RNA sequence: GCUUGACUGCGAGCGUGACGGCGCGAGCAGGUGCGAAAGCAGGUCAUAGUGAUCCGGUGGUUCUGAAUGGAAGGGCCAUC
RNA sequence: UGAGCCUUGAUGUGUAGGAUAGGUGGGAGGCUUUGAAGUGUGGACGCCAGUCUGCAUGGAGCCGACCUUGAAAUACCACCCUUUAAUGUUUGAUGUUCUAACGUUGACCCGUAAUCCGGGUUGCGGACAGUGUCUGGUGGGUAGUUUGACUGGGGCGGUCU
RNA sequence: GUUUAUUAAAAACACAGCACUGUGCAAACACGAAAGUGGACGUAUACGGUGUGACGCCUGCCCGGUGCCGGAAGGUUAAUU
RNA sequence: UUUUGUAUAAUGGGUCAGCGACUUAUAUUCUGUAGCAAGGUUAACCGAAUAGGGGAGCCGAAGGGAAACCGAGUCUUAACUGGGCGUUAAGUUGCAGGGUAUAGACCCGAAACCCGGUGAUCUAGCCAUGGGCAGGUUGAAGGUUGGGUAACACUAACUGGAGGACCGAACCGACUAAUGUUGAAAAAUUAGCGGAUGACUUGUGGCUGGGGGUGAAAGGCCAAUCAAACCGGGAGAUAGCU
RNA sequence: AGGGUGACAGCCCCGUACACAAAAAUGCACAUGCUGUGAGCUCGAUGAGUAGGGCGGGACACGUGGUAUCCUGUCUGAAUA
RNA sequence: UAAGGUGAUAUGAACCGUUAUAACCGGCGAUUUCCGAAUGGGGAAACCCAGUGUGUUUCGACACACUAUCAUUAACUGAAUCCAUAGGUUAAUGAGGCGAACCGGGGGAACUGAAACAUCUAAGUACCCCGAGGAAAAGAAAUCAACCGAGAUUCCCCCAG
């Protein structure tokens, strides 16, 4: 599914608003990829899919932070 | 971003020095590759530990010589013997090897490498001065005055 | 020929409409124009020439102004 | 390859004036074999008058309030002004290549006696393509609706204040 | 040959045949947010879409309109700035 | 019942029995009535609990202006001799009712829109795996042969056995007629009729699902239903109409 | 209270007001053992892709409006008593 | 607790009781086939076929107990590839599925109303999905207020149509 591995993150609904005004339901998208990684750490090299920020965050953060983190939250990679 | 780096890379990467470089090369490839490391608010004074660790520990430990070349300083004249020929002429030799011993007994306790001489000596006697590479700078300034015997 | 009454605030009293409105009006005040003056002049000899409200524009005005001062905005007035 | 630029060192023929004296705080000297003027050029600013500077040649010497002048030496050392280039760099503009992102519905290894996959190797593309968000065009493919009233039936014609 | 099972079997649909047109393959197209399939274990002598309808003789003139193809110099022109 | 109007050949009712259509809550105003009265009256809540607490609060006794504000006045204007609205006639809480508001709002009825299900045991197309086509015709390509060619062509015979070929049962289909038309049957029967080795037919089983499918194309088929299936649900949809 | 009883019962019957009862399991409450739990104090420390902004949407009674406030798919991005 | 009982149609049998093993009410265990989350595999629900162990003075085929999936941790075995890692077997524990309403979330219509209709309405309604408790949710001010003060949240009446 369309969930950024990161920080959940996901498809998002609300409006396309014409002109005229009329409502219409839509999604909002990241974009999202399938990026890969290194890992000094774990000598490989993985590959997550992440957000937009989904990065971005994971360069400001450690990229090892994350790895920590997501072994909390319960997930293999 | 500061992602700090490690080797040279092209026109820069002075060994240790933050930066404001484009997410690209790194974490794309170079960090993914042993070049630097993400210049986290904890990394980027972790070095700062080792810039100020490494520092004033080995660095001025140079000075834990300095003055042991000022020990022989001290002391600027040392005697070695060793048979002469009448008018100077030594026969065999005043040694890079015998040297040693011969400021081993006198105080400064040394081995046969620092020892640094201009030509390989000795065969002529009398006066003699010696520059020694304790370390980097600076050097010595001993003297060896051979008497015959 | 002079001139700007094609004026501003009002308006007893009427007419005409389901209404929303429309119309005729002497007189009151301020101030004009013309007549020497009595007086006349709130547009054209009458009756057609027109578009409610909303929303926004322009100027005027503390009337309003969300802790206070301001301000935005809103009212009111003319006006598009 | 544009512009941002920190440092750089730079320029200013009033009129007379050693003539393209900056304004000005400091101003009698600094610099000088880390070889100086003299030439020899290159280019830099041009009011065809004289400055800036790179390099070589050279080799123990170059500049003074003066006397003129509103300001008087570009003698150095201070902060800067117009006029401005220089790396260093920041990013746009365009073309070039590159490899590690991204792609790979080529090749092989392994889990594995498996035309999936993941992992690995290799070839090929490669910052394109593709996906996001935004954004102009398109868009009966789909969808929701409108398309008036009178009227000698409706329509049509005509009418609507 | 096919069809309105139940008022229409036809001159209607299909047809071989022709033309135009899109597709170089991870093909155009098509189902599906997607993954994945079909097209095809095919590869332009192949595949889809449109019209025309064996065969014979033939298929003139008009690109002004509307659709389309192509051009990329200019005018106009979105977010952004 | 509906109408200008009905014995009306205009609508409804076979008969009887039982049921079946102006409600309920809140809000609001008028009438009646009851209590207090320049007062009237509590709301949730507390509670010994319909009592008594609780006056937050609502209405009214002051109005005029947009508003600031002034006030038996106020607005208007610079001001009105003026003018408009006001002062001079009691209110308020409850009870019952006449209205109105919001609600399925007096009952019953659409055709439809929307959501989630159920169905390819009928039927359309496909897929996979077995089946079926009595009997009688025509006689293509090829082969052989003799002729004929320089050799080929061509040719005759004989063979051979092609074809969405022919006639015509089973098997498929449905052109005409009459019957049936509260049927034998919600599409049949009978006499005829078309295809019957093909784009044939059939058994079993898969697969395609509702703005979707399938369709040699008629809007045809999708369980006797199709210009958007069935079932449940929004749902008492809405009905200026009957 | 109520119900039954051959019709309509305070006094026939079951009950009712009242007063009593649990070998066993049990819920809730207090106390207590065992595993985990940290309590305490002192001195600290005071939650960045986060606020906030550009674009799209959405939630706010408030329909982009003069529209503060919140949420964020997208792009960005602080201060640190 | 007790004089009677072996539930109903529902008799009749052949019996059980009658002072404490008749029956009956209650607590707690016992057994509890086959389907079914179904969990050894397969399936057209209640049926078909297994493997590992064990059983017989009968150790054939039958009998009988364990064997599904993931998450978690552990030990063990362990690739491309050195280490490792992925991979694998096992063990323990947990989960799955069913449920009336209310509750928090992911999605979210249209008929309707506006006397048409598109903004707006219905409406965050209906339905679909996920999840959880006794309630769930919210909650301990980066809140209000208006220069005076208030002091987490949920709830009721007002303010007020
Ligand atoms: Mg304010
Ligand atoms: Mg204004
Ligand atoms: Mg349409
Ligand atoms: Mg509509
Ligand atoms: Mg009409
Ligand atoms: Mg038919
Ligand atoms: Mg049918
Ligand atoms: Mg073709
Ligand atoms: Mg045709
Ligand atoms: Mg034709
Ligand atoms: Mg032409
Ligand atoms: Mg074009
Ligand atoms: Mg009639
Ligand atoms: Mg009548
Ligand atoms: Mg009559
Ligand atoms: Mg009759
Ligand atoms: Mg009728
Ligand atoms: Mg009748
Ligand atoms: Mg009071
Ligand atoms: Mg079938
Ligand atoms: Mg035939
Ligand atoms: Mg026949
Ligand atoms: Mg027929
Ligand atoms: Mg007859
Ligand atoms: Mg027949
Ligand atoms: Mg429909
Ligand atoms: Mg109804
Ligand atoms: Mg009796
Ligand atoms: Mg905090
Ligand atoms: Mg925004
Ligand atoms: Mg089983
Ligand atoms: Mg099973
Ligand atoms: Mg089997
Ligand atoms: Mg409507
Ligand atoms: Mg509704
Ligand atoms: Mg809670
Ligand atoms: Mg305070």
């Amino acid at each position: 599914s369309r969930v950024c591995q990161v920080t959940g993150k996901r498809p998002v609904t609300g409006n396309n608003r014409s002109h005229a005004l009329n409502a219409t339901k839509r999604r909002f998208l990241p974009n999202l990829h399938s990026h890969r990684f290194w890992v000094e750490s774990e000598k490989r090299f993985v590959t997550l899919r992440v957000s937009a920020k989904g990065m971005r965050v994971i360069d400001k953060k450690g990229i090892d932070t994350v790895l920590a983190e997501l072994r909390a939250r319960g997930e293999k990679y | 971003m500061q992602v700090i780096l490690l080797d040279k890379v092209a026109n820069l990467g002075s060994l240790g020095d933050q930066v404001n470089v484009k997410a690209g090369y790194a974490r794309n490839f170079l960090v993914p590759q042993g070049k630097a490391v993400p210049a986290t608010k904890k990394n980027i004074e972790f070095f700062e530990a080792r810039r100020a660790e490494l520092e004033a520990k080995l660095a001025e430990v140079l000075a834990a010589a300095n003055a042991r070349a000022e020990k022989i300083n001290a002391l600027e004249t040392v005697t070695i013997a060793s048979k002469a020929g009448d008018e100077g002429k030594l026969f065999g030799s005043i040694g890079t090897r015998d040297i040693a011993d011969a400021v081993t007994a006198a105080g400064v306790e040394v081995a046969k490498s620092e020892v640094r001489l201009p030509n390989g000596v000795l065969r002529t006697t009398g006066e003699h001065e010696v520059s020694f590479q304790v370390h980097s700078e600076v050097f010595a300034k001993v003297i060896v005055n051979v008497v015959a015997e």
